[PDB]
RNA sequence: AGGGGAUCGAAGAUGAUCAGAUACCGUCGUAGUCUUAACCAUAAACUAUGCCGACUAGGGAUCGGGUGGUGUUUUUUUAAUGACCCACUCGGCACCUUACGAGAAAUCAAAGUCUUUGGGUUCUGGGGGGAGUAUGGUCGCAAGGCUGAAACUUAAAGGAAUUG
RNA sequence: GCGGUAAUUCCAGCUCCAAUAGCGUAUAUUAAAGUUGUUGCAGUUAAAAAGCUCGUAGUUGAACUUUGGGCCCGGUUGGCCGGUCGGAUUUCCAACGGGGCCUUUCCUUCUGGCUACCAGGACUUUUACUUUGAAAAAAUUAGAGUGUUCAAAGCAGGCGUAUUGCUCGAAUAUAUUAGCAUGGAAUAAUAGAAUAGGACG
RNA sequence: GGAUAGUGGCCUACCAUGGUUUCAACGGGUAACGGGGAAUAAGGGUUCGAUUCCGGAGAGGGAGCCUGAGAAACGGCUACCA
């Protein structure tokens, strides 16, 4: 998702207080602020390097992570700039002192700083309430791969 | 044991202590590389080849004089084929048990085995798509198991 | 019976139980270094057949397969190694 | 069958088959015990001087009492030949 | 098909025992079979096990003097924490003073009383007397 | 195995087995099918109070002849008619027809007690007075 | 729904029988019985006995395969066979004797390894009846299949064995 | 199960039993109930194995990869003596555990600070479990203390110099599934190098 | 963007086609407020908790609102239905 346009809302896309002198002639054009979002977070190159705007972006955006920090694999990309995690765990009955598989699927928004894909575990840090469902927001991407190379061309 | 029978047989090949072995065995690895290779050539299977060096030739087993398998080997010469020969010969034989069946549907019992054989084939599938060797979403298709084995 | 040497056992009765249920497992099959005096030298042949063998040189029959060990073509010796 | 400090109490401190070495309780009457004479230079077999076994009921109930007694006595001294260990 | 092998092992020993056999043949082996067989070994339940070479799992001879009533696993491998460690001997163990609730930990294989000086928990494994 | 499943992580399959097997347990199933309040005379409690339709002697299943006194109740609260025994001897010159009397259970939780069959209540105030007073002479029947 | 339709033969017709005899037995005989195409999905569909795995005990037989033999037959002439014999070994249809064990017992090599209670897993049952009934859902052309309660009622029903 | 004419069961008198300012009864409920069975059921004939096989979800699933050996440091209980004014400590002896070295062997890595963690950079395959801890309302409960005259209680009170005060108290433990912090690396998952798109410099 | 004390599909415009579920969603029932706690005393469990403490709701049923730091208040108002 994401990927172009930058531009693409009749709203002219823009970070707040972040200003450009047409007079003072920069050869950078976009001055883009970042920070680090902190807890040992690596605010990513991509999120420096870019382009894009989202204010949902903990790196370069408005939002603030602190809370919760979860662990949980994608099931669903299927939404623009934010997916669906399936964080298993689970629950131990005391009568029958064994164990049942449990799940709970968590939306979290995907800065556009990564790319993510389905089957890649994340890591995901608690923000404040973002859309009706997302509390949380992707912090750091634990798989570069999950199989996707071993698939290859006959030879 | 058997899955699809209530076969409780054991046969099998009793494979030997000696890992090195025989100690009676000249040539080399050169040797029977390239003599796999010709019967690859040829387009036999590993299956067909490692009896053939077994019983002409003086192979024991071919894992042991060369460090590798026979499969592995003809996989890094370029002659591995596309599906693995167990998941071929599952997929061939159901093709001639639909063929028999398309001339008769009147056999109940073909119609049976057809079921078992064609499970078993999805099940080596599913393994082969877990472990890469074939893509993701590779499926056996009925129509499409014709064109598979010619 | 109720007392027996499982680590050290004959192998006399050894040999009669089953390639896979001795002590330790291991084929009992063997190889023949098999002559043509027609052929000057020999093919050596593993002794449970399947693939009816030829000499090197000339198409010649050694074995034919059956279930178990092949039946020898006609004369032939054989050097067992 | 101790107790706090010294004493063995608990009375009859009970056998045990020297086969299988099990406990050979009061009611077991299918258990044996064995005597066998030890014999001294020219053959005379000396009263009342004993090499014994007891043998639980199970073993000779099981048939095993014949081997068990053979394995028993031979690695005891009073045979060779007969019984092998291996087989 | 074959779950627990130590399980497996763990009977042909009673097995053996209640037939009255010195000398009982198991396969395949294992690793806590091993460290199993060892704690069974050291507190005296067993003579001397000797695991034989196949190039496989391997096997094991092992020795059983009688001294044995019950040895046996614990099927599914249950967490037990150090208060839980008494429930469990309590059940089956004959009486307070002998017999080994012996299970694993972090800290290896060992029965309750090993496990109550060092004073490490873990999953469950099996009972010896 | 006893095909019960072992697993440690078999907790749902056998705590829903469980659940699903206690149906077989009777007053299990009594206890949610709500039984006690919705169908049976009393409305799921101790006593309730009726009128007296008739007094109907009942005879006694064998090996046992005798005629017991019951009454056709209608229970105030409720509205089914429900028939009820009186205890000890006579104690049906005590009722008569029209009168408020207070019933109880038999104590068998239903299931009628004795030679009496189909008779699952008892008698043990009319009037308010209590059949027992009456009995005894303690207390008299009220006036009207 | 076509074909087929000898025989046997629910229905039905009858002759005998009985107090009655819509039966048993005799006699005719429709559907059926066979088959092509489609349905139906039930049987004491039984071993009234889940599947995978380990172990626990002797014995002679037998089926298919395999291994050994200065073993017997055939002979045409050794051979090669082909059947036969003996021994070993896997995998099978079974059988005998046992009882370390089990069990309420009859009996069980599993129905044994269970209060010294845990290898993996599926399914079912929780007094008798009401009842496999009502209802709803679903399958079928139909007969019917599947799923499937409760009210109420009742002290037993019941298993194996024992003596009469 | 008693009662149809001698009633050990009814109605009574007499007597006797149980509990006793209490005792009966109906209803629910727990134990009895290993008759709901995780601990811990039964399923050949008592209730109960789908007619048979396939098969998704679920549960489960063989074995193997640091073993053994050598050298230190420091703990807490137990003895045999006790030295001493009932306890005091060093040596003799065991017994259980904890830490650290080297045997080819990262507990992330650098840059100094310091003499074991400071803080900063740059990275880190992810789990289950088990240890310990911090944070945890009272009342309730378990329970120390206290002689409400006993007691359920209550948390009071207890001492003289009882004409000008002194003073012990109001403990402790339990709290669990999840969350956080921490020691553990067994059992059980998880990822890696194979058309090298591999690892280190 | 509007709105709110403020975040947020809280509402609004354009935009995307998404979000849950056999690991039981969704639906139906509850003679259901939830917790502290209660009973029954091998353990494991089973059953209960309107009710003296905490939290939540409501003041016949619904909505609406003024005042105010604070109420969608009811021993405040306004409307309807009873
Ligand atoms: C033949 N049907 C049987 C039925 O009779 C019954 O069988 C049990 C059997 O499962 C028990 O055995 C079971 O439990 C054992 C524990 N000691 C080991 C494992 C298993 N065989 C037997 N001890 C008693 C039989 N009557 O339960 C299982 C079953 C299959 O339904
Ligand atoms: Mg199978
Ligand atoms: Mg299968
Ligand atoms: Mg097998
Ligand atoms: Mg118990
Ligand atoms: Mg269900
Ligand atoms: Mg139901
Ligand atoms: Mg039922
Ligand atoms: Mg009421
Ligand atoms: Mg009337
Ligand atoms: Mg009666
Ligand atoms: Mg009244
Ligand atoms: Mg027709
Ligand atoms: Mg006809
Ligand atoms: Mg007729
Ligand atoms: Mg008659
Ligand atoms: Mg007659
Ligand atoms: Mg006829
Ligand atoms: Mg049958
Ligand atoms: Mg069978
Ligand atoms: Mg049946
Ligand atoms: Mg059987
Ligand atoms: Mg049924
Ligand atoms: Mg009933
Ligand atoms: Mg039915
Ligand atoms: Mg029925
Ligand atoms: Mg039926
Ligand atoms: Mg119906
Ligand atoms: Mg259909
Ligand atoms: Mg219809
Ligand atoms: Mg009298
Ligand atoms: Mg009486
Ligand atoms: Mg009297
Ligand atoms: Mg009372
Ligand atoms: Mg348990
Ligand atoms: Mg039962
Ligand atoms: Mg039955
Ligand atoms: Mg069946
Ligand atoms: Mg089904
Ligand atoms: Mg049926
Ligand atoms: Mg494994
Ligand atoms: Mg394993
Ligand atoms: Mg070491
Ligand atoms: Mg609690
Ligand atoms: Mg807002
Ligand atoms: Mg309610
Ligand atoms: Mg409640
Ligand atoms: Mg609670
Ligand atoms: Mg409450
Ligand atoms: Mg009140
Ligand atoms: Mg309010
Ligand atoms: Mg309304
Ligand atoms: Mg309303
Ligand atoms: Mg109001
Ligand atoms: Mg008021
Ligand atoms: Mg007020
Ligand atoms: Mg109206
Ligand atoms: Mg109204
Ligand atoms: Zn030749």
């Amino acid at each position: 998702s994401t990927e172009l346009t930058v531009q693409s809302e009749r709203a002219f896309q823009k970070q707040p207080h972040i200003f450009n002198n047409p007079k003072v002639k920069t050869s950078k054009r976009t001055k883009r602020w970042y920070k680090n979002a902190g807890l040992g977070f690596k605010t990513p190159k991509t999120a420096i390097e870019g382009s894009y705007i989202d204010k949902k972006c903990p790196f370069t955006g408005l939002v603030s992570i602190r809370g919760k920090i979860l662990t949980g694999t994608v099931v669903s990309t299927k939404m623009h700039r934010t997916i669906v995690i399936r964080r298993a765990y689970l629950h131990y009955i005391p009568k029958y002192n064994r164990y049942e598989k449990r799940h709970k699927n968590v939306p979290v928004h995907v800065s556009p700083a990564f790319r993510v894909q389905v089957g890649d575990i994340v890591t995901v840090g608690q923000c404040r309430p973002i859309s009706k469902t997302v509390r949380f927001n992707v912090v750091k991407v634990s798989a570069a791969a999950g199989k996707a190379n071993k698939q290859f061309a006959k030879f | 044991g058997r899955m699809h029978s209530a076969g409780k047989g054991i046969s099998s090949s009793a494979i030997p202590y000696s890992r090195n072995a025989p100690a009676w065995f000249k040539l080399s690895s050169e040797s029977v590389i390239e003599q796999i290779v010709k019967y690859a050539r040829k387009g036999l299977t590993p299956s067909q080849i490692g009896v053939l060096l077994r019983d002409a030739h003086g192979v024991t087993q071919a894992r042991v004089i060369t460090g590798n398998k026979i499969m592995r080997i003809l996989k890094s010469n370029g002659l591995a084929p596309e599906i693995p020969e167990d998941l071929y010969y599952l997929i061939k034989k159901a093709v001639s048990v639909r063929k028999h069946l398309e001339r008769n549907r009147k056999d109940k019992d073909a119609k049976f085995r057809l079921i078992l054989i064609e499970s078993r084939i999805h099940r080596l599938a599913r393994y082969y798509r877990t472990v890469a060797v074939l893509p993701p979403n590779w499926k056996y298709e009925s129509a499409t198991a014709s064109a598979l084995v010619n | 019976v109720l007392v027996q040497d499982l680590l050290h056992p004959t192998a006399a009765s050894e040999a009669r139980k089953h390639k896979l249920k001795t002590l330790v497992q291991g084929p009992r099959s063997y190889f023949l270094d098999v002559k043509c005096p027609g052929c000057l030298n020999i093919t050596t042949v593993f002794s449970h057949a399947q693939t009816a063998v030829t000499c090197e040189s000339c198409s010649t029959i050694l074995c034919t397969p059956t279930g178990g060990k092949a039946k020898l073509s006609e004369g032939t010796s054989f050097r067992r190694k | 069958m101790e107790n706090d400090k010294g004493q063995l109490v608990e009375l009859y401190v009970p056998r045990k088959c020297s086969a299988t070495n099990r406990i050979i309780k009061a009611d077991d009457h299918a258990s044996v015990q064995i005597n066998v004479a030890k014999v001294d230079e020219e053959g005379r077999a000396i009263p009342g001087e004993y090499v014994t076994y007891a043998l639980s009921g199970y073993v000779r109930s099981r048939g095993e009492s014949d081997d068990s007694l053979n394995r028993l006595a031979q690695n005891d001294g009073l045979l060779k030949n007969v019984w092998s260990y291996s087989r | 098909t074959r779950s627990s092998v130590l399980a497996d092992a763990l009977n042909a020993i009673n097995n053996a025992e209640k037939t009255g056999k010195r000398q009982v043949l198991i396969r395949p082996s294992s690793k806590v079979i091993i460290k199993f067989l060892q704690v069974m070994q050291k507190h005296g339940y067993i003579g001397e096990f000797e695991y034989i070479d196949d190039h496989r799992s391997g096997k094991i001879v092992v020795q059983l003097n009688g001294r044995l009533n019950k040895c046996g696993v614990i099927s599914p491998r249950f967490n037990v924490k150090i208060g839980d460690i008494e429930k469990w001997t309590a059940n089956l163990l004959p009486a307070r003073q002998f017999g080994y609730v012996i299970l694993t930990t972090s800290a290896g294989i060992m029965d309750h009383e090993e496990a109550r000086r060092k004073h490490v928990s873990g999953k469950i494994l099996g009972f010896v007397y | 195995g006893k095909g019960k499943p072992r697993g440690l992580n078999s907790a749902r399959k056998l705590r829903v087995h469980r659940r699903n097997n206690r149906w077989a347990e009777n007053n299990y199933k009594k206890r949610l099918l709500g039984t006690a309040f919705k169908s049976s005379p009393f409305g799921g409690s101790s006593h309730a109070k009726g009128i007296v339709l008739e007094k109907l002697g009942i005879e006694s299943k064998q090996p046992n002849s005798a005629i017991r006194k019951c009454v056709r109740v209608q229970l105030i609260k409720n509205g089914k008619k429900v028939t009820a025994f009186v205890p000890n001897d006579g104690c049906l010159n005590f009722v008569d027809e029209n009168d408020e009397v207070l019933l109880a259970g038999f104590g068998r939780k239903g299931k009628a007690k004795g030679d009496i069959p189909g008779v699952r209540f008892k008698v043990v105030k009319v009037s308010g007075v209590s059949l027992l007073a009456l009995w005894k002479e303690k207390k008299e029947k009220p006036r009207s």
